[PDB]
DNA sequence: CTAATGCGAGCACTAGTGCTCGCATTAGATTTTGTTT
């Protein structure tokens, strides 16, 4: 996804991935969509609450 | 080396000023206080100022930034009181402690390859502070430390303070 | 994270303990060998692996054993040494029959 | 600009966590003491007694 | 007086003084319309997200 | 976080000298819970 999103190179995309994460690499905004979609299965309706 | 070597490779002999670290990075601010563009500037300035070790003295220090007339400094771990002279938060030493510690140094790579040579290799990994070596160490699975068994065992490193340890060199 | 440190010290006391664990399994030295010659087996020219398998007791060569194969070709990876060592060494040698 | 502080969302969700954590652990704890019939014991450790 | 009792008092009134500062470096080092506006602003990284 | 360090300023007491006040920075500190067969 990641690549893909890369790939397209839309504006809005660099402008999330420079906010989460550090000047070296990009795995904070890796951990973050890991964390922010695990915590999302809990609710009855995951993309409702999204 | 730069010293030893001054007055060949440069022309004159040479004293010690000191030793930096520069922090190559891109730093995010965090800062509570709203900030115009230029605090902002001034406050990712700070976060270059450099670590390391000085030489105590007041034209030293004015001569690494030729900006502090009197407070902190910015550009590295030093300041000057309202006296004129060196705040006691400043990172710096003598001349007696500097040449203390390099030839301390030479002394730990005179040990070392000695010790190298005489074939040594025992797995005596430190700890200090919680930290060893092993952590980075590719070679944990080889070496096969195991601190259950009987005769392999850390070796715990005391994090004294700076005077304690200048202390130690002085007296070896 | 406590519980390891503290089955330790019990058992070191005669005390039985029990306790579901989910950590630590990696850092067992046993572990560590037998996957080394697993890997060795998947491939060989993996330096540390290799002299993980050779210095534990599934073969029993020391530091000086080792750094004796290493002499044989110093530049190649560990295995291409050791194979050197088998093409030169004379049978009489017990490092060799390791 | 590189500059970053927190939203009032942000403080406001952070205390509203402290308390809902805190909160949990003392009924943690609660599970943790009537676990026992007839023998309880709370060991802990601090830097200094006094 | 006391000796311990001085101390006591002045610890509590200290204690009531970081409560303030905790307070007001918490919600009021900046005003509310730019709490508001900051919080406006990050609106499109969010829907990225 | 929090605790200590130091430096400078002021406010108040009986102009200097005490001590509260404030700011700014290191130093040390800390080490997840469950869901299948
Ligand atoms: S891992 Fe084995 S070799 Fe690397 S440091 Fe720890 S002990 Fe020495």
């Amino acid at each position: 996804l990641f690549e893909d999103e890369y790939a397209k190179g839309e504006k809005a995309f660099f402008e999330l991935v420079d906010r989460y994460t550090t000047d070296r690499h990009d795995l904070d905004l890796q951990f973050l969509v890991k964390q922010v979609y695990e915590y999302s299965r809990s609710h009855p309706n995951p993309e409702a609450w999204l | 080396l730069s010293i030893t070597h001054s007055a060949d490779w440069l022309g004159m002999r040479a004293t010690p000023a000191g030793v930096l670290y520069f922090h190559i990075h891109d730093p995010m601010i965090q800062s509570n206080l709203p900030l115009g563009l230029d605090e902002i500037e001034q406050e990712i300035f700070k976060k270059f100022k450099m670590k390391g070790l000085l030489l105590g003295d007041q034209e030293v220090v004015r001569l690494m930034d030729t900006t502090l007339q009197e407070g902190r400094s910015n550009i590295i771990n030093a300041g000057l009181k309202k006296d004129g002279s060196l705040r006691s938060d400043s990172a710096a030493v003598g001349e007696k402690e500097f040449d203390l510690l390099t030839k301390h140094v030479r002394r730990t790579f005179q040990e070392a390859g000695e010790q190298i040579t005489d074939g040594r290799v025992s797995i005596e990994p430190y700890k200090m502070k919680n930290k060893t070596p092993c952590t980075y160490c590719a070679f944990k699975s080889v070496c096969q430390f195991d601190e259950s068994l009987e005769e392999n065992e850390y070796r715990p490193l005391k994090a004294e303070k700076d005077k304690t340890i200048l202390e130690w060199i002085k007296k070896e | 994270p406590w519980a390891p440190q503290i089955m330790e010290e019990l058992r070191a006391q005669g005390i039985p303990v029990y306790a579901n664990l989910t950590s630590g399994y990696f850092e067992a030295v046993e572990v560590a060998v037998a996957l080394s010659v697993l890997k060795v087996i998947d491939n060989p020219y993996q330096d540390i692996p290799l002299a993980s398998v050779l210095r534990s007791p599934i073969v029993g060569a020391d530091e000086n054993e080792l750094s004796l194969i290493r002499l044989e070709n110093k530049k190649a990876p560990y295995y291409e040494a050791m194979k050197d060592y088998l093409a030169a060494g004379d049978r009489s040698d017990e490092l060799y029959q390791k | 600009l590189r500059i970053s502080y927190p939203t009032l969302p942000l403080i406001a969700m952070k205390k509203k966590m402290r308390r809902e954590l805190l909160s949990e652990e003392l009924r943690v704890l609660y599970v943790a003491l009537t676990r026992a019939k007839e023998k309880l014991f709370l060991i802990g450790s601090c830097k200094d007694h006094q | 007086f006391d000796p311990a009792l001085l101390d006591e008092a002045t610890d509590l009134r200290n204690g009531a003084k970081k409560l303030l500062e905790k307070l007001k470096t918490d919600y009021f080092t900046r005003s509310p319309e730019q709490h508001l506006k900051s919080l406006a602003e990050m609106k499109p990284v969010i829907e990225t997200l």
